[PDB]
């Protein structure tokens, strides 16, 4: 059986939003560790790693290593069903074809249990060895966000070329060209909404904007975002889900 | 333009 | 002669978004009492009961039974036409195609005088006082929400009421939904309690689409009463400010 | 080569909103004098006329003639990607095909710069200064306003000026909407209410559609100045009190 | 469906 009982839904709220755009099936990994989620799109230019660790949970329990075959669209369709501040708990038996969502009010006298239908799936599951990148930039998620969806009207593609000074966003299309510039910001007392560089040979990728715009996304759940980046390496978008996990999007660069 | 994520991973 | 002057406008406002999208025409009955509109959608599932006092409009005259039939989509335009603070009077001749909506400013600087077609429409239920299996009272807001939620389930809702508690229950193509809402104790204020009148356990499946149609209401009210007995309608009735009060009759589903 | 750096960045962001979404194309006029555009709509039938001072930008140099063809959409585009705080600054050369808009942030962090293709595109002709009947000096918000509610009502609106004040009057098939603006009341403390200056009572028929077309400049300014004489165009007029004015012209009369 | 009459009268 597995019960895992967390209470900070949103989380999973957020988590669920930060994917159900970008990869429309998916396998959910389960383990004694934790949840573990690995998929590509439909074309095989991105690729998903969310990883949850049992750490993070109030209540944990796995005993067989399950693996279920979910939508995401139909997921969070059942999450939005759901309180920011409510209490999430999955289940799902050994044997099992559903997985069984109960949010529970703070203890509102409210009670929601909905039952998901799981699929059977042939996935492909990619390996990801463990680099040290060129160029690591963490900066705000706002301005991430902004820079892509901005530099997005201009063109489809942006030429992030990381250096010494500071990051730099470059885009071209039918009606002229954008250059965003961000530099390594010393807040000698802020810590968040800075720009902190770890250079080591400067870097000049081609990236598609529609997937960065994807993986955006998931900005409510960091106040920060890490982008790692080496030549002829994908790109590695990096938020931290509240000291319990990472969620990882990998984007295959242009030429 | 545009490399799919294998190419890379296997 | 019709003449009503009333002062909390945005009331009036919020009741027309209550029935504008549920309802197209409907015919007000004006009489020494006050405002009784009942009509049916165009599907003859649902029924609508606006009854408005005499006692909440700060001036009313009324003479003589009076049958307008208006069309609620352009009194909701022409009445959104109205400033926040602008004071309404409503207007209406004995033997007229039109009602005078005059929104008056304070002051006096600016003055909006809108006159609405009427129209002949009408067709009026009669429906006794009775008494239902179970009254579950509960808030507005929850009861919007869960009606939404559950709407993105599936479209058939199955509520199931008994002495602890109520529950809705729906079922689709992406799996089965199950909201419980018990009845609060030792609730502080009584706007946010979910009390229970139970005479006999209740299980009946009403339509979503008709109880979303009903939940536009919710910004007049902070709380619904829902009224429902075995192979009887349901009443959903919110309650307008010491005004009056808007009752909404769904149809079970077989 | 054409350089201006402007501190006060919502104006011209403000100008692009107000512009975009009635003319598609346009021609700047960039000389030492300042910023003169002059067009019309996708339909020929309006005429707007934006102008901006050098004197009232923070840093002005022009050298030759520029006459660039742009798309509004795109420049209302690049203008939403700036900061509330940020420096513009736009720039071109004199045999250029490009406008550059760079946005500094205010504590050198953060540095857009977009460069937008220009185009040519053909066209200007002169409106000489003119005596009017009627000038009313109005708040841009109740203007913007009445032209909204109107809208719902019937699609010409019947712009009537007398000594009392202004009246704006329509119909349709629902019925018909006349709103009365009367001169300031109070006390003289009132500058700034509705002003008008007749010279001979005036009653003209304007399209609607064209009117919240020209509405969409109201943050520009806190005031509105209709001019209006039978038979010549309406002007109205958004004064941008610290840079220059931007004017629609709209004829009457079907 | 029951179309409210059915009742109601």
């Amino acid at each position: 059986m597995f019960e895992a009982r967390l209470v900070q839904g949103s989380i999973l709220k957020k988590v669920l939003e930060a994917l159900k755009d970008l990869i429309n099936e998916a396998c959910w990994d389960i383990s004694s560790s934790g949840v573990n989620l690995q998929s590509m799109d439909s074309s095989h230019v991105s690729l998903v790693q969310l990883t949850l660790r049992s750490e993070g949970f109030d209540t944990y329990r796995c005993d067989r290593n399950l693996a279920m075959g979910v939508n995401l669209t139909s997921m969070s369709k059942i999450l939005k069903c759901a309180g920011n501040e409510d209490i999430i708990t999955l289940r799902a038996e050994d044997n099992a074809d559903t997985l069984a969502l109960v949010f529970e009010a703070p203890n509102q006298e409210k009670v929601s249990d909905y039952e998901m239908k799981l699929m059977d799936l042939d996935v492909e599951q990619l390996g990801i060895p463990e680099q040290e990148y060129s160029c690591v930039v963490k900066m705000p998620s706002g301005e991430f966000a902004r820079i892509c969806r901005d530099l997005s009207h201009i063109g489809d593609a942006v030429v992030i070329s990381c250096a010494k000074d500071g990051v730099k966003f470059s885009a071209s299309g039918e009606l002229g060209n954008g250059n965003i510039k961000l530099s390594q910001t010393s807040n000698v007392d802020k810590e968040e909404e800075a720009v902190t560089i770890e250079m080591n040979e400067p870097v000049q990728l081609t990236f598609a904007l529609r997937y960065l715009n994807f993986f955006t996304k998931a900005t409510p759940l960091s106040s920060t975002v890490t982008l790692s980046m080496s030549a002829d390496v994908p790109l590695v978008v990096e938020y931290k889900i509240a000291d319990m996990g990472h969620l990882k999007y990998y984007l295959a660069p242009k030429i | 333009r545009q490399c799919s994520m294998t190419c890379f991973y296997h």
